[PDB]
Order: structure tokens, then C-alpha cells, then sequence
């Protein structure tokens, strides 16, 4: 793969970096180690902060917005790590900017990252 | 404690009765940093914006433990009810710099 | 990074399952997993990191190749499964300044559905020993109520951790032996320096009663640190550096020594032929047969990976199969059930390949298992 | 295998050590201690992506040797004192690796021993959990105050007095980010709106905050790492297109210089954008603007790049335009009087050592961890 | 590059896993984090015991005794990794067992393995 | 503490005596397990063999810290200067197999 070049959505694997709904993920995804899509792995913690971005679903051509919500307590996965941007934002906008640590919220005041997962919040807008 | 929570989970806006204590949230911010009601007042938020986000007063505040409200998605609405003078800070948890104020009276 | 094929299909069919909960417009609601309960197929896999201050152990489900979890570890942790699928435990090391500051010594105890830790035992005076990972240098009892752990230094001793109260109790004195074989509540075999087995028995108090057996090898005979033992078979399986294999019956709770076996015929040992890697040897208990990672090597060549695996006949012992595994092999071990998986785990691939044991068939693989796998835990539920 | 200046290190080190036994002088093991802090020491520190444990790499920037590491714990934020005296972080652990209690602390460390002479725990959690960037942890000019950002429960600057080895207090702050110190008691940071925050604080009270104009459109994104030089006083902050924003504070209040474009309109036509972590680098004695660019979609901007623009920094023309041979991540120079470039590698896990000039390759230094992105240079001279 | 073949020594470079010294180290070579053949890394706590193998110097044909003390209390140092095993026995012969951490009589207490020096302390043959 | 240490750091086999108290290390054994001496008496270790050994008297044996003897190369000697009445076990540090015992009457 070039890096550099335009990131092209697809609707067939989840475990894949360019994978719809990771159009602005950063650090792992959660279905590769005992998550799934949309849910964290056992013995983490559900942050309900996040990052969150429009990304395209080629299926259906519609735009949904992501939440990156982290699921933390535990040391980085460190499988099936990716890194995208669509959208993304400095830190000064926080809302769109996914450098940051998205474990507010989560439960026992973890604040460790371990993977994110990718759900629609809802749409358009 | 100092609140109660009417509605542990949000709700649509659709359902907020006529004359109610509400608090708009669009284009990042709260639409008033404080807010003055009476002792034993609703006080209901709704997000007018797709950007999920919710009230969050930290331990001691409300309480002693945080009151983590539930985060809103467009057009969905939370209230706390208010049993004690006082003024109580509050935040947005993924967003700090959005910060309001209830005055109770 | 680069997908395995069990990846991309169970990613494709979450991709389809995904779309169309989208398609019926199903809201995503977050929540918090539990893993499947533990079965026959459940295998874990010890990340000890080439002795990184802080270790990954990942909770896999063999039969789909998929991994259902992971527990962090400390410096060098000694995980133990218990055969009843009820917990899983470790004793782990950790420094209140990454790698330095104050060591704190401990045991976790874990629910094996939500991988939450149930006990936190801390041990007294930092008392493990900091090793390339033994399994059998932590040991259930088997009853589970029980942990036995090894100290070297300043003196041998065995730690006991009662599980079942939560706490620690008391370190035994033992003789100049090494790993921990236990047969019941407070009994368990330990291997010395003098090439005999020490038998440890211990009351609620007091110094332990030690037996001794017989030497059963001369001292330029050299026992592999990983031997294997079936619990549930007593049967205690000990190759040496040539692939002889010692075994040794301890399921009447007294050292019954088997006939010994080579695993490779004298012709291969002409050839080069020798075991090599970590966990060199597996024992599969229902089918009474032996699993030895060999190869052509030199003989200092003893914990470099391998590319075969022997099976053999424990009662007999003929060979029964010999598979080249496509693969480098550091460690393997064998699933319990009837018609077992052969577990292959590649230190350098950071893989864990999984195989058909019956045909050797690779089956389908899971990488990106941390830094540098080297162990291999199952559970005998049978 | 290795490199190239390792290889040439090893057997240099292989010569006089089958020396001193043909000699039969004994081995007399002890610990060293590193060369003193020069103007082309480097530093790398791996995040490790998001690892709960990580790790600090001192290199020698002229021989391409590790002369020795710090540990840190999850995500810490690395200073080094200009005038090389100390160096700190403010890094974070847990009770149980990554779970349990959380204990936030700054180390400071002798340059030389590379042991910690104080450690320094700050009450609440307050550190700001994020893929590093330099300017969010930072020395005061003088070098006896740390000051580092807390973002959550609200926006807040920390204030640890090194000098006396004690944490002072949180200072509540505005919807800004980032740290830029002018004055032993003052700082700038940048915000939402736009705008630039002066803070000024003083023992106890309020701190004295005053608004700048706002800068720059809301459309217009200013990367998370611009280069600054404290002691120039001034700050540049690169756009995810090559708009290069001036601040000059060395007066202790904000004038900001002409508007500058790093890429030709041609390039921006063509693609070009600059893209990686560490971007711009900027030198003093020579008012230079380094900015690693290369072809790319607008939103690639995480992105290693293959090229570094080379401009001076009144004219905003082009001095330059190097051809760096790797995937480059990071970006920064010695600042010394001929100054090297640094061209880290997070992918390779490598830094690769140019000739500032020339833009030519001159050594690699490799194994720096498991996704090191974070360069920082001591500015001595 | 055959990991099963016969060591063979050479003396012309410390930091190659073959030179002759590494014949039964286990870890990293301490010159690839600040320290040298037979010095600790700066900040870094010097074991006083360890495990022992014989090593052959193919340049004036003698073997000769190396310790292996590990410098401890920092994480493995990730740089230059060797495994040797020339003479290495099971764990019950702990004088030439290399899986143990030799860190024991650090300064500080220190038992975190961050490389192995290789100093001569003699000769055996 | 219970007794105290001649050289820090070990010695040159010469600098010994003759007729004085010792203890050879040999085959991974101390060659004499339990000695018997007299309050005062100075023992020396002395290593005969190229594998370092050394003493090693755990925390609550010579006083409060334990004794972690330096390593003695091939034919270097260690001592140590008793100076009260009672048993005092030892270990070599890389080698707990290796026991004495120093009986102090
Ligand atoms: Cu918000
Ligand atoms: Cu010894």
C-alpha cells in the first residue's frame, strides 16, 4: 500500500485498516483482541468520551458519524493497529482530534488505552 | 445529596413539556453558562446538534460521587432536578471547555 | 500486520453481520464483552516478552483460531490454568518505578468469562524466582485451592498461597531441587541437583516430610527446564537434551519410574537429530502419547526453534507420527479432547499456528501475539 | 543485522578489547557515565504506541551511538534543559500495570549518572494523557519551573517548582493548549477561538490572563507540533498545507510576523501538503524553517514523508528541498553553528542522521524501541 | 543465519551476537545501551553474580571463563538481542543456567533485566 | 552487630598467613561446612577454582542488613572478623546450593 494517498472505505472486513467505519481511528481495533465493532474486550472499561468523525459507508452512500471510544484498563493491544484521519482535527478542537487518550468516562477511572471501537453514533448532518 | 435525576437514560426533545427549564446545546457550547432556577426546579439539556454531548459534575458537587450524565446524540435531552440552594459547575466529559453553571435560589 | 486467513473471514462476516444491523437500522449500544465459557479448545498463550518489565498473555479460542481476551502481566509472571475451566491465575512481579523503585510480588486470580481478577494476594519479601518462564515453577494443586510457587534465592523454598482464603501462608524449606509437581493438598514432587526427584509433603505447620527416590540419570544426562505434566494422568514426562524421555508415574502420590524411551531412533541421533526450543515436550493424557519439538542441530544449538514433531507411544514407546510443521517452533503443547489440536507457537513469528494432531495439517494460525510468545496453557476439563 | 556506523563502533570496540587482553589487563566491571551534554546530543522517546512502559533513547549525535535511556511510564512528555544541566518528564504509572492506582510524578535526571535526583508527585491525576507533543510539558526560561497541561476535568497548567522539588498548584486556565514559556512566571498557549493566551502567574491569586487578536480563520488547522525556540522567542506553527504562522514573544508579548507558504502554488496545486508527526523543525542562529512534505490526500497528514523543504524564515523563500531516502516521521537539528537534521523513522524505529546543508544521509542509529517519534534537541551555545 | 548450526566465534565486532565473548549470553549486549563490553549502561545497577560458560577466542586459540552479570532496575533494553547457549545447562545446574536474571547483589536491590556484559574472569579448559 | 569485615572488596591468595583460619572453595562446596572458632578469629574464604563464589549471610545473621560477600575470581580470598557467640549460616549468591555454617563459641 502507498500511505500517502487517498484512503478508499470498504464494507468487507472489519479487522482491516481501511475498514468504512475506521476512517479516523488511532491505536488498534477492539475485534482483534476479544472485542467486536462496536463492543470492548472482557476485563476492559467502556470510556464514553471520544473523538468522533464523519466517515463515508460505500455501501449505502451514506455518512455516519463514529464514536472512537477507547476501551482502557489494560496495556495496548498491540493487534491490528491503524492510524487514519478523515477529517481529523489539532487538539484545540478536541471533538475531531484523535492523538488524545478517548478513556473518559470509563469505569474505575481507567485511563489506560488498550484499542478503540467504532459505532454509529447517527448520520449526515 | 443535592439533585435528583428524573430520567437515568436521555430522551427524545420531542417529550420536554411547554413551559420547562431548558438549556440548548449547539455549535459547542451550552446557550447559558448559568443558569438561575428555584430550589425543587428541572433543569432539562438538549442537544440541538448531531456532535454527542451531556453534563457531567464532578464528586462532591451534586453528590459524592460524580453525576455523569448520559451522552445525547441529536435532538435526545437529560434533566436533573435541583433539592438544594447552591451554585454547581458542569462540563461536557469529552469536551472540558464547555462549561456551565446552575444557580439554585 | 498483514491478515491471516481466519482473520479475514471471521472480519468479513462481522463486516456482513455489521451491515446489516445498519441495514435495519439497529443502533450500536457499547458495552463490555464477556468471553465464551471456557471449553476443551481454549488455549493461552504467555507473551514474556524477551524480559520486558510488563508481559501480555492472550486468551484464545483454538477451534476458530480467534482471540476471546488477554490479562496483563508483570515481569516475568507465572500463569496457571485451573483443568476445570473455574479460574485462572498468575504470580507476577511489578516496580513502582517501571523497572525499579519498590518490587511488589503477587498473585491474581481471574474470572475466566468476565477476566476480572477475583484475589490479589501480595507475597511477603518479594520471594519469586525471576526466570525465562517455566510453567511448572507455579503450580496448582488439584483441588485448585492451592498455588505453589518456587524461590532460589536466598535459599530453595516453596511459597503456599491458599487461593481459596486469599492469602499467603508459609514458605517450605526443600532441598536443592527444583520445579514443583504437585499430586494433592500438600504433596508435590520437586527434580534435584543430585539427579534424584524429592518428594515435599507438608502439614498446617511445621518443617515438610522429604523422600528421596533413587537417581534416575547420571549427571551428564541433562533435564529440559520443561518437562510435561497431566495433573489429572500423574504422569510426568522429562526429556533430556538427546530426546531420551524419562517417565516418571507420581499418580499414587510415590515416584513409579517408567521405562525410558527414545524419541529419536539411533539413526536420526547419528544424523543430528535432537529435541530443541522451550516448550519441547506435550503429553496428551486420553490417547497416553507424547509431542517433541526435533530437528538437525548442533548440540548447543538446544532452545533454538525446531521444524518437527515426534509422536510416540508413551506405553510402547513407538513411533506413532512425524510431522515437519512448515514453521519454526519454539513451543507446543496439545489440546485434551478427543480429537486434539497441536499448538505451535513460533517465538519469532510471534504466531501461534494451530494444527490437526492426528494429520499434523496446519489448521490456521493467530499472530501479532506480543513481543517474543513462549508458552502454552491448556485446560484438561476431561 | 546492524548498521554501518555500529558495525565500524563494534569492531573499534572489538580491537582494543583483544588488546587490553594481549596486554593481560583485567576486566574490572562498573558503570559508566555518559559524555557531557553537547550541542548535537539527541534524545528519542518511544511512545511505543500507547504502551503503558516506555522508552527514552540519549544518543551521540556525531558518533551515532546510544550512550544510554531513561524508562518512563505511560505516554510521559521529555524536557531538556538549553543550557544542559538536567533533563525531566512527567510520565504516569499504575498500581498493576495498566490498571489500579494512578500516581503522576516528575523525575529529573543528571545528564551524565542518568539518575533521578528528584521525583515528584502531582495530587489528582492531572497530566494530560496524549500522543506526545513537546510543547505540552515545558521548562520556564531560568529551568526551577515545569509547567505541563491538564485538559480534563478542565482546562488547567501545572506548576512544579524543580528548584524546590515540590509541586506547587494548578493554574485554571482558558479553552487553550499547548505551552510556550517567556518569562520565569510567564507562558503563552494557543486557542479554540483562535487566539493566543498570556498567562502570568505569581505564588499565589489569579494569574494574570490576556487575550491576543485572533490569528487565523477557523478553517485554517494548525498542527498539533509547532517548533519553538525559547530562546529566539519564536514559535512556528505550520498548517496541514504549508502556511507557516510566526509568533515573536521575545519580548514577552505577541508580534506576529508576515504570512509564509513553505510549498510553491504549484506543489499545493500538484497534491503537495506537508504530513508526519514532528513536522517543523526550526533553527536560531540561522532563522531557518524545516517542514517534512511530500504528495498527498489533504486528511494523510499522520503520515511519514520522504522530503524536507528547506526556508529562511523573514523571506519565505525556498533555500532547499531534500530528497531524504526514508519514511521520515519526525523532524529536528542540532542548533549549533553547522547543524545536523534529524529524520526519525517510526516505522523503521530508526533515526537517520543528515548533514544540514547538503540534506545528505551521513548515519543511522536503529532499534530505537517499537515507534519512537519524539526528537528533542538541547539549544547550548 | 542457521539458528541450528555449530557456533562459530568471531573477534571483530562486540555488537554481532557471534562475536566470541556471546557465546552463552542470554539478552542484550550491554554496548548497544551506553555501556561496553564489560560495563553497565549510566543508571544502571551492576549484578555482582551470574552464570559462567567457556568461550573459544578463535584469534590466539585459548577458551576462557565469562560472567555473565546482568546490569538490572531498567526495562530490557530492546537493543542488540542474543541467545547463546555454548555449555548452557538445565536450571538444577544454576552456575550455567542463562533463563535465570543474574541480578542478584545489584546496588539498590535491582532485579529487572536490561543486558548482559561480557567480562572475562579467568580461564577454563 | 554480630561480627566485621577486614577488605571491603576481596584479596590477592599470598596475603594470607599460613596457619590461618581457612576455608577453601572447591567443586562447588565450602570444604569445611561447619567450622568452629573462637570470638575474634578471623576467617578467610578462599577460591581455588575459575567459577566466582563468594559468602552470603542473609538480613538478621551479622546484624541487621544482610552480608552479600563480594565474588572471588580463581584464587582470590575473602575474610571476615567474628565477634560474638551464636551460629552464623551463609550461602554463595549465585550458588544457594553451596552451605556453611561459622560456629562461634
Ligand atoms: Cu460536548
Ligand atoms: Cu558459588
Amino acid at each position: 500500500t502507498d500511505p500517502r494517498a487517498k484512503w478508499v472505505p470498504q464494507d468487507n472486513d472489519i479487522q482491516a485498516c481501511d475498514y468504512w467505519r475506521h476512517c479516523s481511528i488511532d491505536g488498534n481495533i477492539c475485534d482483534c483482541s476479544g472485542g467486536s465493532l462496536t463492543n470492548c474486550p472482557p476485563g476492559t472499561k467502556l470510556a464514553t468520551a471520544s473523538w468522533v468523525a464523519s466517515c463515508y459507508n460505500p455501501t449505502d452512500g451514506q455518512s455516519y458519524l463514529i464514536a472512537y471510544r477507547d476501551c482502557c484498563g489494560y496495556n495496548v493491544s498491540g493487534r491490528c493497529p491503524c492510524l487514519n484521519t478523515e477529517g481529523e482535527l489539532p487538539v484545540y478542537r478536541p471533538e475531531f482530534a484523535n492523538d488524545i487518550i478517548w478513556c473518559f468516562g470509563a469505569e474505575d477511572d481507567a485511563m489506560t488505552y488498550h484499542c478503540t471501537i467504532s459505532p454509529i453514533v447517527g448520520k449526515a448532518s | 445529596d443535592k439533585a435528583t435525576i428524573p430520567s437515568e437514560s436521555p430522551f427524545a426533545a420531542a417529550e420536554v413539556a411547554d413551559g420547562a427549564i431548558v438549556v440548548d446545546i449547539a455549535k459547542m457550547k451550552y446557550e447559558t453558562p448559568e443558569l438561575h432556577v428555584k430550589v425543587g426546579d428541572t433543569v432539562t439539556w438538549i442537544n440541538r446538534e448531531a456532535m454527542p454531548h451531556n453534563v457531567h459534575f464532578v464528586a462532591g458537587v451534586l453528590g459524592e460521587a460524580a453525576l455523569k450524565g448520559p451522552m445525547m446524540k441529536k435532538e435526545q435531552a437529560y434533566s436533573l432536578t435541583f433539592t438544594e440552594a447552591g451554585t454547581y459547575d458542569y462540563h461536557c466529559t469529552p469536551h472540558p471547555f464547555m462549561r456551565g453553571k446552575v444557580v439554585v435560589e | 500486520e498483514a491478515e491471516t486467513q481466519a482473520q479475514e473471514t471471521q472480519g468479513q462476516a462481522a463486516a456482513r453481520a455489521a451491515a446489516a444491523d445498519l441495514a435495519a437500522g439497529q443502533d450500536d449500544e457499547p458495552r463490555i464483552l464477556e468471553a465464551p465459557a471456557p471449553d476443551a479448545r481454549r488455549v493461552y498463550v504467555n507473551d514474556p516478552a524477551h524480559f520486558a518489565a510488563v508481559t501480555q498473555q492472550f486468551v484464545i479460542d483454538g477451534e476458530a483460531g480467534r482471540v476471546i481476551g488477554m490479562i496483563d502481566g508483570g515481569f516475568l509472571p507465572n500463569p496457571v490454568v485451573a483443568d476445570d475451566g473455574s479460574f485462572i491465575a498468575h504470580a507476577s512481579t511489578v516496580f513502582s518505578r517501571i523497572a525499579r523503585g519498590e518490587r511488589t510480588d503477587y498473585v491474581e486470580v481471574f474470572d475466566p468469562v468476565t477476566l476480572l481478577p477475583t484475589a490479589d494476594i501480595e507475597l511477603p519479601d518479594a520471594p519469586r524466582f525471576l526466570v525465562g518462564t517455566y510453567p511448572w515453577m507455579t503450580s496448582l494443586t488439584p483441588d485448585g485451592k492451592t498455588l505453589l510457587f518456587y524461590q532460589f534465592s536466598p535459599a530453595p523454598a516453596v511459597g503456599v498461597v491458599d487461593l481459596e482464603g486469599k492469602a499467603f501462608k508459609r514458605m517450605l524449606d526443600v532441598p536443592d531441587c527444583y520445579h514443583i509437581f504437585p499430586t494433592a493438598p500438600d504433596t508435590f514432587f520437586m527434580h534435584c541437583r543430585d539427579g534424584s526427584l524429592a518428594k515435599v509433603a507438608f502439614g498446617t505447620e511445621g518443617t515438610p516430610e522429604i523422600t528421596h527416590t533413587e537417581v534416575f540419570h547420571p549427571e551428564d544426562e541433562f533435564l529440559i527446564n520443561h518437562p510435561a505434566y497431566s495433573q489429572k494422568a500423574g504422569r510426568l514426562v522429562w526429556p533430556t537434551y538427546t530426546g531420551k524421555i524419562h517417565q516418571i508415574d507420581l499418580s499414587s502420590g510415590d515416584a513409579k519410574f517408567l521405562p525410558a524411551v527414545e524419541a529419536l531412533t539411533e539413526a536420526e541421533r547419528a544424523d543430528g537429530w535432537r529435541p530443541g526450543g522451550w516448550q519441547q515436550v506435550a503429553y496428551h493424557r486420553a490417547l497416553d502419547r507424547i509431542y517433541l519439538l526435533v530437528d538437525q542441530r548442533d548440540e548447543w544449538r538446544h532452545k533454538t526453534a525446531s521444524r518437527f514433531v515426534v509422536v510416540l507411544d508413551a506405553k510402547t514407546g513407538e513411533r506413532l507420527a512425524k510431522f515437519e510443521m512448515g514453521h519454526e517452533i519454539d513451543s507446543i503443547n496439545v489440546s485434551q479432547d478427543e480429537k486434539p489440536l497441536l499448538y505451535a507457537l513460533s517465538t519469532g513469528d510471534k504466531t501461534l499456528y494451530i494444527h490437526d494432531a492426528e494429520s499434523g495439517e496446519e489448521l490456521r494460525s493467530v499472530n501479532q501475539l506480543g513481543h517474543g510468545p513462549q508458552v502454552i496453557t491448556t485446560a484438561d476439563m476431561g
